[PDB]
């Protein structure tokens, strides 16, 4: 008859579990009685206690303040929380217009490590001193009396060195990775490139530890002749706005602007002048000594034979980064099925060269 | 599971050799690639004139592995309100859950796949967010051979190295 | 059969305390939810 004591502790847990489940139901009942609010952005600052806003759910309104209003973080052009009845501002919201978390890629710190960018150490060491230092300790250059550079141009073959150097710099520094390609700028719209740079500048203003990266900037550049617009609407608005942000009254000291293209001669020399872009860095192809450490990441991670020779496929490899070797090891598995082996061979990896040589030169 | 074979349309064996290698082999038996640790490709880029076998061998490759045929039309991916075609990325993935295998097709990739020199994907957000949802869904199952995404169109203009890798559309099959 | 019946009555009665507590909550949680639901999409969680 004493065996029922084991069920006493088991049933008592169910009494405590159901009591917590029924309590969460009452909390959901009390949560439905809550009243939400609206959202908008300040169009104009009339005074300190009055802000001209624009409602997303209705026409333009002019609202007041309620409580916990920080006048430093809240100013003209900042997203607010509108009231449906009294038309007041309650909560302060960050500035967002376009899908900055969709059209723009934002990731915490970096992804790609230093082992993939290896071989550039001589150049990277000089770049980290003018980039990593002002982001960590801004007082280094203040005692010297100089200013850190803003734009840094990384150019080379498409897909080679553009993705690696983008996520590697943000990984060693600790700043967030911002990917905003130049292909999201020039379109058919009224003032698209005007609001892309402003919202991109607003995101870097809210979060200081961030670095902006771009891609394929050759389409948004060019000097034309007199540096005006002829049958290109969105190119000139991009050329001038990028010049006024860095050389204006408010620049990004905690955010560096990065561009990527095939050649620097295809851009507008107006943006290549000192004061904005101070650095031109060419991305070459990795040599036999440079590619030795490339195949040691992805190819060395997958299961391979102990006698596998790395140097056998390096001489036949041309311009293969950490992303390109994923396909080389993948294409090597197709030719290794005929040999009935659970691993890869150095001669089977060399068979992925001529297969790619049919497309690329 | 459409009903088709490779003998119904002949003369494409030159292209079929590239299709079976990048579709049937990584899907049917994945135990050869999983023992090596490498990731099998989930798709191959296809381009060519209409009626040349790009849409003809679509159901053929799905019938060999017994997979569900899902076709995405280009005019169906552009709407007014944000939604519709943008949800088809999750809709085609929703049918992939219950059904054991899957193969996803995209007709006329050049509509949503070619940005040219224009950002107009920002103008109509159903086109851009469709490509954005693909990057999240293609990275959902890395080692699963039962989720495949394919596309077919006329030509190829804009290249996206972020889309070129194992597990996405990479190899160009003309 | 003897000691177990003493503690079982306490747990059985406390289970009835939350039973009458959820009985009024089941009527509220179903009625407070609006049956003509409107289509909406959350932009940011």
């Amino acid at each position: 008859h004493r065996r029922y004591d084991d069920q006493l502790k088991q049933r008592r847990q169910n009494i405590r579990d159901l009591e917590k489940l029924y309590d969460k139901t009452e909390n959901d009942i009390k949560a439905l009685q809550s009243i939400g609010q609206l959202i908008g952005e300040v169009m104009k600052e009339l005074s300190e206690e009055k802000y001209i806003v624009k409602a997303s759910s209705g026409p333009r309104y002019i609202v007041g303040v309620r409580n916990s209003v920080d006048r430093s973080k809240l100013k003209k052009g900042v997203r607010v929380t509108l009231d449906i009845t009294t038309l007041t501002i309650m909560r302060i919201l960050p500035r967002e217009t376009d899908p900055l978390v969709y059209n723009m890629t934002s990731f915490e710190q970096g992804e790609i490590t230093f082992d993939g960018i290896g071989g550039l150490t001589e150049q990277i060491r000089e770049l980290r001193e003018v980039i990593e230092l002002p982001l960590k300790n801004p007082e280094i250059f203040q005692r010297v009396g100089i200013k850190p550079p803003k734009g840094v141009l990384l150019y080379g073959p498409p897909g080679t060195g553009k993705t690696l150097l983008a996520k590697a710099v943000a990984a060693t520094i600790g700043a967030n990775f911002i990917f905003s390609p130049a292909s999201g700028i020039v379109d058919k719209y009224i003032g698209e490139s005007a609001r892309i740079i402003r919202e991109m500048f607003a995101y870097a203003k809210e979060h200081e530890p961030c670095i902006i990266f771009m891609d394929e900037v050759d389409a948004i550049g060019g000097r034309r002749f007199s540096e005006g617009t002829s049958a290109d609407r969105e190119i000139q608005r991009t050329l001038m706005e990028l010049l006024t942000q860095m050389d204006g009254f408010d620049n990004l000291g905690q955010t560096k602007i990065i561009m990527a293209t095939n050649r620097p001669d295809t851009l507008d020399p107006a943006l290549l002048r000192p004061g904005r872009l101070d650095r031109k860095v060419e991305i070459p192809l990795p040599n036999e000594a440079g590619r030795l450490e490339i195949f040691k990441i992805h190819t060395a991670k997958v299961k391979k034979t102990g006698e596998f020779d790395f140097e056998a496929a390096v001489k036949m490899s041309d311009g293969f980064n950490g992303a390109d070797i994923r396909n080389c090891a993948t294409e090597a598995g197709f030719f290794a099925i005929r040999d009935d082996r659970d691993h890869i061979n150095p001669d089977d990896l060399m068979k992925a060269v001529r297969k790619v040589a049919e497309v690329k030169k | 599971k459409p009903t088709e074979t490779y003998s119904d349309v002949g003369g494409l064996d030159k292209q079929i050799e590239e299709l079976v290698e990048a579709i049937v082999l990584p899907m049917k038996r994945a135990d050869k690639f999983k023992d090596m640790g490498i990731r099998a490709p989930k798709g191959a880029l296809m381009y060519g004139p209409p009626g040349t076998g790009k849409t003809l061998l679509a159901r053929a490759c799905a019938a060999q592995t017994n997979a569900t045929f899902l076709k995405l039309a280009a005019p169906q991916l552009v709407q007014m309100y944000i939604g519709e075609g943008a949800k088809l990325v999750r809709d085609a993935f929703a049918l992939a859950k219950e059904k054991a295998p899957t193969i996803i097709f995209i007709d006329e990739l050049d509509a949503i796949g070619t940005k040219r020199f224009d950002s107009e994907k920002s103008g109509d957000r159903e086109v851009q967010r469709t490509m954005l949802e693909l990057l999240n869904q293609l990275d959902g199952f890395s080692s699963d051979d039962r989720v495949k995404v394919l596309a077919a169109t006329n030509r190829v203009d804009v290249l996206d190295p972020a889309l070129l890798r194992s597990g996405r559309l990479d190899r160009k099959i003309e | 059969i003897r000691i177990f019946r003493s503690e079982l009555q306490r747990l059985s009665h406390e289970n009835n305390v939350m039973l009458e507590k959820i009985k009024d909550n089941k009527e509220k949680i179903k009625n407070n939810r609006q049956l003509p639901y409107l289509v909406a999409n959350v932009v940011e969680v």
